[PDB]
DNA sequence: GTGTGTTTTTTTTTTTTTTT
DNA sequence: CACAC
C-alpha cells in the first residue's frame, strides 16, 4: 500500500507543479499566495483535474475518503519544497473542491452514494459552535512512559488508541493523551435542509447533518443558501432499529451567494472590478429612477411605494453618541389598503431582493417564535435561547405579511426591538439583551 | 402440513367465585373463577410455547423445549460432539406459539368498602379467550392464580436486574434476591356485565 | 492577538496562555477538591502523605490518581485519614460569554467555561462583566476509546483561570 | 422435472422445506418465467411482458405482481407464496431480473436485483385481528401511518473482519429485524470483537413506519391498536405521517429482552416486512377496484384519453358527469369540473409566482346537495381533504409544532392544507367556523404557501392547494333583494380569492319539482341494493347502471382529470387581450358603482385560470378562443347572479355583449 | 485471569395547543 | 477508572 500512496502523491504533486493554463501556474501561484497570507488550504477546481488526467479523477471518485489524505500530503510537500529553503512545524493543508456535476436533490441521497462525491443545494437551518478535533496527538504510555506520536486524518472510514504498550504488559490500554503537547484543528456541525421548491407534493422538508472543517468553518450563518460538494458519509450514532447507520455529509466546497457570517465579516469582501462597477453605477443621474423601475417590475403602478422600498433597503446611517444612548438606522414601512393589490407580492419580493430577509404570515406567528425561544436541552437538562424569526433578519429586513392578524400579545413584543433594536429577555434564569438591528 | 394439536380446557362454572380482596397466595396452584371489571387490556402477541433449537456446529435439532417464565433455552447438546452450553439458533418455524394478551381487571364497584381504593390484578390470556374481555366489562374469568417472579433477577440475555423482602440464594441467582408478584392464567371468561334465511336459521 | 472572546477563541489557541472577556452567566457551587492526603500509622508513629493529581488541577499532563485514601501502609500497617492535615482547595467552573453588543448580526453569543480555583472561588458572580487571563487548555477524550470510533464528537475545551 | 401438480402434493413436512428443495425451486422458477412471459387477460394481451418493458424503461427496479394473477393461474404458487413468502420472494425476484435481461439485455447494470410488489392480496386484516398463525406469512393489514423514521442506509451484506486471526468474513445477509450474529470465529473457535469491511460492503435503506388501527375501522370508544412495519430499499418513503395506507407484506417475529423483561413471558414482538403499498387516504369510497394505484392510467388509457379528447363537446359531457346523481345546477358542475382540472400557476423569472388553482364558493340553502358536491370531489380528485365547519382548527388547517415525546423538542407537523397539497381541499359549512380559524388561510389560498415562525421554528410551507368551500346564507335563506355581502358574514378579501361563487336558491316551480322527485327516485331505485363469473357479471351491472347517468365512465374519467392534472399545461398564445381587458374594467367599474362584488386583479387572473383548465379538460396545450369566451361568459355570470335582482337584469343586458356565440 | 458494571437523570419551566 | 460478580 506504500508504494501506491507514494505513487498516487508523487503523481498529485506534478498535477500541482505541472497544471497550468497559459503560461501560468495557476494552482502553484494560487498555493503561494495562500501560503503568504498564512491561509494554509488549497481550493482545487475538478475540471482542471480531469482534464490533466482522467485515471486520477477517477481513482479519486472512487475511494475519496483514502485518495483525499494523500492529495493533502503531497499539497504540504509542495509547500515546503517551494515555500520553505531546504537547509517546518507547518500544518497539514485543507483541500477544498468546486465542480460542476449535476445537483442531486437531497432527499434523492439514498443507500447508494455511500462513500462517493455528491454535489447538492440547501439552505442552513443550524450551525453548532466549534469543537475540536485532533490531529497531532502526543500520547504517553502509562506504566514503562513509552512516549510515541499519533497523526489523526479526520476522515472516518465508515481510529482508537492502540490496545497495546508496544514497547512491562502495561495493561491493554496503556495510553494517555498529552494535551499540552498535541495539536488540534476546529470543527463546526451544520444542519441543511432541502430546498422548499423541491421538496416532494404533501412533504415535510428533509434535515441532514455536515460538518466543516478549519477554514472551512463559520463560513455561513443560518437561513442562507448554499451548495455543498462533499462525501456522502456514515456513523453509528449509539441513541432504533438494527444494524441502522446514520447519514451525513463530510464537506469539501462551499458556494454562497450572501457572503461569508454577518455581513462579509462586516467589511467589505469587494473586488475591485465588481466595487469600481458599484461606483460607476452610483454616478448614474437616473439611478433613482432605474432602481425604482427595478422593484417589482411585474408590479404595475405603486411608484411612490417602490421609492420608499428602495428608502427601506438603503435605510438611514445609525447614530451612536458618546453619552451611550443610539440612534437607529432603520425605516419601518407599512402597506394598508384594499386586498388584491400586490402587497403580498411587494413583501415577497423585497424578500428576495434583500440580502437579508425573512418573509412571515401574519397568523404563522407567535412572540416567542419572532425574537427569541427559551428551550430546555434534551441532554444536559438546561435552557438555552434560540433565534426567533426577526432575529434571524438580523441586519436586514422582515416582511411580515398579514399583519392585521398580529396577535395583540404577539404584537407588542416587537415594540421594543422595531424601535430600540434590541431585546431583553428575562426568562428562565437567563437575563440578555441582544441587538436587532432590522 | 401435519399440525401438532395443541388444546386449551376450558372450565367454567365452579361453585365459587371469589374476588380480588378474597385473593390469597396459598390458593397457587388451584382453580378459581375470578370476577373482576376489566379496566385495561394488553395486544395479541405470541408466546413461546415449545421452543425448537438448533445447535450452532453438528446441527443437531432440539425441540419440545419446555418454556418457563424467562427466555430459557436448552444447555446442552444431545449429539455427544457439540460444544454448546449457551449458543443455539430458535428455529422460528418449528417453534409453537400461543396467543397471548395481559389484562388488567379491578374490584367490582360493589364489593367496595367505603374509602377504600379498589384493588387490580393482572391477568393472563391465551388462545380463544384472547379478546373476548374489553375494557369496562366486568367479566368472570376462571383459572389459576399463579405468581411470576421477576424476570430480570432470573438472569437475561438482553437485560440486567435493575433496582419488601426478597429471597435469595440460588444457584442462578447467585447474590441478588428475587421478587414475586400475584397473577391469574385464564382458561375461560365470560362477561357478566344479514340474510333472512341466515336470521331463520340461527333462529330457534 | 491574545486578547480574545468566547466567539473568537478558535481551537489554535489551545495550550496558548489568552485573555478572553466577557460576562459571568453561571456560576456552579464552590466545591472543595482534595489534592493531597495526609494519613497516620498508629502501628509506627509515621505520618504518610499521597498527593493528588488532575488534569484540571495542574497544567502538565500526569497520570490521573484514583481519588482513593490509602488505608494500609506498605508494611501491612494500618493508616487513619488525618484531616485538617490533607490538603484541598476550592474550586468553581463558571461560564463567561462575549458581549451581546459585539455579537455578530444573526448570531447568539457563544460561551466558554472557566475553572476559578483556590483564591479565585467566589470573586465574580453571574451578570458581572470580567477579562480572565489563563491557560485555554483541552480535555476528554473525543471518543477515540473504540466507543466512538466513527462519532464525530470533539474535546471538552475550557480555560484554567490564573 | 416436477409438474405443477407435483408442486401441489407436498413431500416435505414444511412448505418452506419443500420450496428449499432444488428442483422444486427449478421448477417455480421456470413455471414463474411462463407466467411473466405468457399470462393474458380478456383483452389478450399479456400484461407482464409490457409490464417488464415499462420496468426496463424508467428503471423502477419493481415488479408490481397481482395476487389475484398468480392465483387465477398457476393457483399453488399463490397458495405457496400466501403461506411461504420468503423464499419464493427471491426467487421470484431472481425470475423477474431474468426477463428484465430479456426485454433488456445487461440490465444488471442498471440495478442489481429486481423486487416484485404483490398486490390485490385477498385475505385483508387489521392490527387488532392479527393472530400467531400469521407468521412467515403475507399479510394485507390496513393501517394509518403514525410515525416514520428517516432514510438510513442499512447492512446488506456485512462482511466482517476478524480482529484476532482472520481478516475476511462471509457476507452475511441482515434480516433487518435482529442484530447480525457472528458467534465463534470461523478463523479460530476464539470469540472476539468483530466489525465490518469497508472494502467490500453494500446497503439498503431502510424505514421504520408505525401503522396504527384507522379510527374508520376502530369500534368506537375502544383504543385503536398499533403495529410497526420496514420499508426496505425502494419502498421508503411511500405514504407521509398521518396517511391511511394498507400494506401486504410478511408478518415476521423475533426476540427482545425488553419485552421478556417488561411482561414476565418468552413472548416475542411482531413485525412487518413490507412487500407492497396502496394508499387508501381520500379513497375510502373507491372500493372495488384494482391495483395499488387507483389514478394509474395504462398506455391504453392515455391512447383513449387522447382520442376522446378530439371529441367536441367533451366539456358538456364532462361537465354534465360531475353529479350524475345530482339533477341539474349545470353552472355548479362546470364551476367543479374547472376548478378540478385547474389553472397553470405561473411564476413570472422566478420572482412573480401567480396561484394556478381555482377556488371556488357555493352559498345556497340547505338541501341543495351542496355538501353531496363535495362528497363527490373528496371522492373524485387526486389529492382530496375534506374538513368541516368549527371541526378544524387555525392550526390544524394548515400546519402545527409540537414538542417531540421521545426526542424532546419542537417539530412541524403539515395540517389539513399540506396533505391536500397539488389536490383540492374542501370545506364543509365556510360560514360556520370561528373567523380566526377562517383567517388562518390567506396565505394558503393566495400564495400557496404556508409560513410558521413559532417556538424558534421558522419556514414556508407550500401548498399549492384548490379551495372549495359551501356556506349557508344568512338566516338560512338567501334573499335575492339584498347585496351579496348583507346575505354573507364574510369580508372582501375572503371573497376575493374566490375565483367563482354559485348562489343556490331554493325555489317552488312545478315543473323544476317534478323533474327533481323523478330523478331522486329514479336514482334512489336505481340505487337500490337489490336493483361470467361473479365479478365482472357485477362490473356489467355497474356499467349498465352508470351509462343511464354517466356519459362518461367515472372510473375513467377520474384517469383523465389526473392524466390532464398531471401531463397538459396549456398556454395562451392564441387570445385577444382587448376583449379580456374591456371585460375587466367593466366589471370593475360596475363593482364600484351600484356593486357589493370585489373586482380585484386576481379576479381578472381567475379568468385566465378557468381558460387553462377548460384546455386542460379537453387535453389542449394551447387556450382556444371558446376556452376563453366560455370562462369569460362564467366570470360574469358568477358576478352577475352575486348581485340583487333590482340592477341584476340591467348588469345582464351591460353583460349580453360580451358572451356572443353562446 | 479475561472481561464486566455501575453513578444515570426526567423535576421545573416555556411554549404550544384545545377548550373553557 | 475498580471493586464485586
Ligand atoms: N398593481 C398591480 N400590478 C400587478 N399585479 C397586481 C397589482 N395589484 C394587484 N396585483 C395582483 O393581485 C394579486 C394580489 O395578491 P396578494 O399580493 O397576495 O394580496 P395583497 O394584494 O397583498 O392583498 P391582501 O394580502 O389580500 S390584504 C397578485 O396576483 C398580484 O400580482
Ligand atoms: N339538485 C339536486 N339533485 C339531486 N339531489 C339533490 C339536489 N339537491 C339536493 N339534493 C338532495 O338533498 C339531500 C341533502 O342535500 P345537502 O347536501 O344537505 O344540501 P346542502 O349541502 O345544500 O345542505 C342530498 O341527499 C341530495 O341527494
Ligand atoms: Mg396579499
Ligand atoms: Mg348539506
Ligand atoms: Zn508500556
Ligand atoms: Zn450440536
Ligand atoms: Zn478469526
Amino acid at each position: 500500500n506504500d508504494d501506491d500512496n507514494t505513487e498516487i502523491i508523487k503523481s498529485f504533486k506534478n498535477f500541482i507543479l505541472e497544471f497550468r493554463l497559459d503560461s501560468q501556474f495557476i494552482y502553484r501561484d494560487q498555493l503561494r499566495n495562500n501560503i503568504l497570507v498564512k491561509n494554509y488550504s488549497l481550493t482545487v477546481n475538478m475540471e482542471h483535474l480531469i482534464g490533466y488526467n482522467e485515471d486520477i479523477y477517477k481513482k479519486l471518485s472512487d475511494e475519496p475518503s483514502d485518495i483525499i489524505p494523500l492529495f493533502e500530503t503531497a499539497i504540504t510537500q509542495v509547500a515546503k519544497r517551494i515555500s520553505i529553503l531546504s537547509r517546518n512545524s507547518l500544518p497539514t493543508f485543507q483541500l477544498i473542491l468546486n465542480s460542476n456535476a449535476n445537483q442531486i436533490p437531497l432527499r434523492d441521497l439514498d443507500s447508494e452514494h455511500v462513500s462517493k462525491i455528491v454535489r447538492l443545494s440547501g439552505i442552513i437551518i443550524s450551525t453548532s459552535v466549534l469543537s475540536s478535533r485532533a490531529t497531532y496527538l502526543s500520547i504517553m504510555c502509562r506504566n514503562c512512559r513509552h512516549t510515541t506520536s499519533i497523526t489523526i486524518n479526520n476522515f472516518n472510514s465508515i481510529v482508537s488508541l492502540p490496545r497495546s504498550c508496544l514497547s512491562k504488559n502495561c495493561g491493554p490500554d496503556p495510553y494517555i493523551i498529552i494535551h499540552e503537547s498535541s495539536k488540534f484543528i476546529d470543527q463546526q456541525f451544520l444542519k441543511l435542509q432541502e430546498i422548499p421548491e423541491l421538496v416532494p407534493v404533501g412533504e415535510m422538508p428533509r434535515n441532514l447533518t455536515m460538518t466543516c472543517d478549519r477554514y472551512l468553518t463559520n463560513k455561513v450563518i443560518p437561513g442562507t443558501r448554499v451548495t455543498i460538494v462533499g462525501i456522502y458519509s456514515i456513523y453509528n450514532s449509539k441513541n432504533s432499529g438494527v444494524a441502522i447507520r446514520t447519514p451525513y455529509i463530510k464537506i469539501l466546497g462551499i458556494q454562497s451567494d450572501v457572503e461569508t457570517s454577518s455581513i462579509w465579516n462586516s467589511v467589505t469582501m469587494f473586488t475591485e472590478e465588481e466595487e469600481e462597477e458599484f461606483l460607476q453605477l452610483s454616478r448614474n443621474p437616473k439611478l433613482y429612477e432605474i432602481l425604482t423601475n427595478s422593484i417589482a417590475p411585474s408590479i404595475f403602478g405603486n411608484e411612490d411605494i417602490k421609492k420608499a422600498i428602495v428608502c427601506l433597503l438603503m435605510g438611514g446611517s445609525k447614530k451612536i453618541l458618546p453619552d451611550g444612548m443610539r440612534l437607529r438606522g432603520d425605516i419601518n414601512v407599512l402597506l394598508l389598503g384594499d386586498p388584491g393589490t400586490a402587497k403580498s407580492q411587494l413583501l415577497k419580493f423585497v424578500e428576495k431582493v434583500s440580502p437579508i430577509a425573512v418573509y412571515t404570515s401574519g397568523k404563522g406567528s407567535s412572540a416567542a417564535g419572532l425574537t427569541a425561544s427559551v428551550q430546555r436541552d434534551p441532554m444536559t437538562r438546561e435552557f438555552y435561547l434560540e433565534g426567533g424569526a426577526m432575529v434571524l433578519a438580523d441586519g436586514g429586513v422582515v416582511c411580515i405579511d398579514e399583519f392585521d392578524k398580529m396577535r395583540d400579545e404577539d404584537r407588542v413584543a416587537i415594540h421594543e426591538a422595531m424601535e430600540q433594536q434590541t431585546i431583553s429577555i428575562a426568562k428562565a434564569g437567563i437575563t440578555t439583551v441582544l441587538n436587532s438591528r432590522t | 402440513e401435519q399440525t401438532e394439536r395443541v388444546f386449551q380446557i376450558s372450565f367454567f362454572n365452579l361453585p365459587t367465585v371469589h374476588r380480588i380482596r378474597d385473593i390469597r397466595s396459598e390458593k397457587i396452584g388451584s382453580l378459581l373463577s375470578i370476577s373482576g371489571t376489566v379496566t385495561r387490556t394488553s395486544e395479541v402477541r405470541p408466546e413461546l410455547y415449545k421452543a425448537s433449537f438448533t445447535c450452532d456446529m453438528c446441527r443437531a435439532i432440539v425441540d419440545n423445549v419446555e418454556q418457563s417464565f424467562k427466555y430459557t433455552e436448552p444447555t446442552f447438546c444431545p449429539n455427544p460432539s457439540c460444544e454448546n452450553r449457551a449458543f443455539w439458533t430458535l428455529n422460528v418455524t418449528r417453534s409453537r406459539f400461543l396467543d397471548w394478551q395481559k389484562v388488567r381487571i379491578q374490584e367490582n364497584a360493589n364489593e367496595i368498602p367505603t374509602g377504600s381504593m379498589p384493588r387490580t390484578l393482572d391477568v393472563i390470556l391465551r388462545g380463544d379467550s384472547v379478546e373476548r374481555a374489553k375494557p369496562g366489562d366486568r367479566c368472570k374469568f376462571t383459572g389459576v392464580e399463579i405468581v411470576v417472579p421477576d424476570v430480570t433477577q432470573l438472569g437475561l440475555p438482553g437485560v440486567k436486574p435493575s433496582s419488601n423482602s426478597g429471597v435469595t440464594g440460588l444457584r442462578s441467582l447467585g447474590v441478588r434476591d428475587l421478587t414475586y408478584k400475584i397473577s391469574f392464567l385464564a382458561c375461560h371468561v365470560i362477561s357478566i356485565g344479514r340474510d333472512q334465511e341466515v336470521f331463520l336459521n340461527s333462529l330457534s | 492577538a491574545h486578547a480574545l472572546s468566547p466567539r473568537t477563541l478558535t481551537a489554535q489557541h489551545l495550550n496558548k496562555l489568552v485573555s478572553v472577556e466577557g460576562i459571568v452567566t453561571k456560576t456552579s457551587l464552590v466545591r472543595p477538591k482534595l489534592i493531597r492526603s495526609v494519613h497516620y500509622a498508629a502501628k509506627t508513629g509515621r505520618f504518610h502523605y499521597r498527593d493528588y493529581t488532575d488534569a484540571t488541577t495542574t497544567l502538565t499532563t500526569r497520570i490521573p490518581t484514583p481519588a482513593i485514601y490509602p488505608t494500609e501502609d506498605t508494611e501491612g500497617n494500618k493508616l487513619t485519614t488525618e484531616y485538617g492535615y490533607s490538603t484541598f482547595i476550592d474550586h468553581q467552573r463558571i461560564t463567561v460569554q462575549e458581549m451581546p453588543e459585539m455579537a455578530p448580526a444573526g448570531q447568539l453569543p457563544r460561551s466558554i467555561d472557566v475553572i476559578l480555583d483556590d483564591d479565585l472561588v467566589d470573586k465574580t458572580k453571574p451578570g458581572d462583566r470580567v477579562n480572565v487571563v489563563g491557560v485555554f487548555k483541552s480535555l476528554g477524550a473525543g471518543g477515540m476509546n473504540q466507543s466512538n470510533s466513527n462519532t464525530l464528537i470533539g474535546f471538552k475545551t475550557l480555560i484554567l483561570g490564573n | 422435472e416436477l409438474t405443477l401438480e407435483s408442486l401441489s402434493n407436498v413431500k416435505a413436512n414444511s412448505y418452506s422445506e419443500w420450496i428449499t428443495q432444488p428442483n422444486v425451486s427449478r421448477t417455480i422458477a421456470r413455471e414463474l418465467k411462463s407466467f411473466l412471459l405468457e399470462y393474458t387477460d380478456e383483452t389478450g394481451r399479456s400484461v407482464y411482458g409490457a409490464r417488464i418493458r415499462t420496468l426496463g424503461e424508467m428503471n423502477s427496479e419493481s415488479l408490481e405482481v397481482n395476487y389475484r394473477h398468480l392465483a387465477e393461474s398457476k393457483a399453488i404458487l399463490a397458495l405457496f407464496l400466501a403461506k411461504c413468502p420468503e423464499e419464493m420472494l427471491k426467487i421470484f425476484d431472481l425470475v423477474a431480473m431474468e426477463a428484465t435481461e430479456l426485454h433488456y439485455p445487461d440490465y444488471a447494470r442498471i440495478h442489481s436485483e429486481i423486487h416484485v410488489r404483490i398486490s390485490d392480496f385477498p385475505t385483508i386484516y387489521s392490527l387488532r385481528e392479527l393472530r400467531e398463525s400469521n407468521l412467515s406469512s403475507l399479510v394485507r393489514v390496513t393501517g394509518v401511518v403514525t410515525r416514520r423514521t428517516g432514510v438510513f442506509p442499512q447492512l446488506k451484506y456485512v462482511k466482517f473482519n476478524c480482529l484476532k486471526c482472520g481478516s475476511i468474513l462471509g457476507p452475511f445477509f441482515q434480516d433487518s429485524n435482529e442484530e447480525i450474529r457472528i458467534s465463534f470465529c470461523t478463523n479460530c473457535k476464539s470469540k472476539g470483537p468483530f466489525r465490518v469491511n469497508g472494502e467490500k460492503t453494500v446497503y439498503r435503506n431502510y424505514q421504520r413506519v408505525t401503522l396504527q388501527e384507522a379510527p374508520g375501522t376502530v369500534p368506537p370508544g375502544r383504543l385503536p391498536r398499533h403495529r410497526e412495519v420496514i420499508l426496505l430499499a425502494d419502498l421508503v418513503d411511500v405514504s407521509k405521517p398521518g396517511e391511511e395506507v394498507e400494506v401486504t407484506g410478511i408478518y415476521k417475529n423475533n426476540y427482545d429482552g425488553n419485552l421478556n423483561a417488561k411482561n414476565g413471558f418468552p413472548v416475542f414482538a411482531t413485525i412487518i416486512e413490507a412487500n407492497s403499498i396502496k394508499r387508501r387516504e381520500g379513497n375510502t369510497a373507491n372500493e372495488g377496484e384494482e391495483g395499488l394505484d387507483v389514478f394509474s392510467w395504462t398506455e391504453e388509457e392515455e391512447r383513449e384519453f387522447r382520442k376522446i379528447s378530439r371529441d367536441r363537446g367533451i366539456i358538456d359531457k364532462i361537465i354534465s358527469s360531475m353529479a350524475p346523481s345530482i339533477y341539474g345546477h349545470r353552472d355548479i358542475k362546470t364551476a367543479v369540473a374547472c376548478s378540478l382540472f385547474g389553472g397553470v400557476p405561473k411564476n413570472v423569472n422566478g420572482k412573480h409566482s401567480i396561484r394556478g388553482d381555482i377556488n371556488v364558493l357555493l352559498l345556497g340553502d340547505p338541501g341543495t346537495a351542496k355538501s353531496q358536491i363535495l362528497k363527490y370531489v373528496e371522492k373524485t380528485a387526486h389529492r382530496a381533504v375534506f374538513a368541516t365547519g368549527q371541526g378544524a382548527s387555525a392550526v390544524g388547517l394548515t400546519a402545527s409544532v409540537r414538542k417531540d415525546p421521545i426526542t424532546k423538542e419542537w417539530t412541524l407537523e403539515g395540517g389539513a392544507l399540506v396533505l391536500a397539497d397539488k389536490g383540492v381541499c374542501l370545506i364543509d359549512e365556510f360560514d360556520k367556523m370561528n373567523d380566526q380559524d377562517r383567517t388562518s388561510i390567506h396565505e394558503a389560498m393566495e400564495q400557496q404557501s404556508i409560513s410558521i415562525s413559532k417556538a424558534g421554528i421558522v419556514t414556508t410551507l407550500q401548498a399549492r392547494c384548490s379551495i372549495i368551500a359551501a356556506a349557508n346564507p344568512n338566516g338560512g335563506r338567501y334573499n335575492s333583494t339584498l347585496p351579496l355581502a348583507q346575505n354573507v358574514s364574510l369580508t372582501e378579501p375572503i371573497l376575493s380569492r374566490f375565483d367563482i361563487l354559485c348562489v343556490v336558491r331554493d325555489l317552488v316551480d312545478e315543473e323544476a319539482d317534478e323533474r327533481l322527485a323523478t330523478f331522486v327516485v329514479d336514482s334512489h331505485v336505481r340505487s337500490h341494493p337489490e336493483n361470467l363469473n361473479a365479478r365482472q357479471r357485477r362490473l356489467q351491472r355497474q356499467r349498465k347502471k352508470e351509462e343511464e347517468i354517466s356519459p362518461i365512465p367515472q372510473e375513467l374519467l377520474m384517469k383523465y382529470i389526473h392524466y390532464a392534472r398531471t401531463k397538459i399545461y396549456p398556454k395562451l398564445h392564441q387570445m385577444d387581450m382587448d376583449k379580456v381587458s374591456r371585460v375587466y374594467a367593466d366589471l370593475r367599474r360596475e363593482s364600484i358603482s351600484t356593486g357589493s362584488f370585489p373586482i380585484t386583479v386576481r379576479h381578472l387572473e381567475s379568468i385566465l385560470r378557468i381558460a387553462e383548465s377548460f384546455a386542460k379538460m379537453r387535453l389542449s396545450e394551447f387556450v382556444s378562443s371558446y376556452d376563453l369566451d366560455r370562462a369569460i361568459k362564467v366570470v360574469v355570470d358568477s358576478f352577475v347572479d352575486a348581485q340583487k335582482v333590482s340592477v341584476r337584469r340591467q348588469l345582464r343586458r351591460s353583460f349580453a355583449i360580451y358572451t356572443l356565440g353562446h
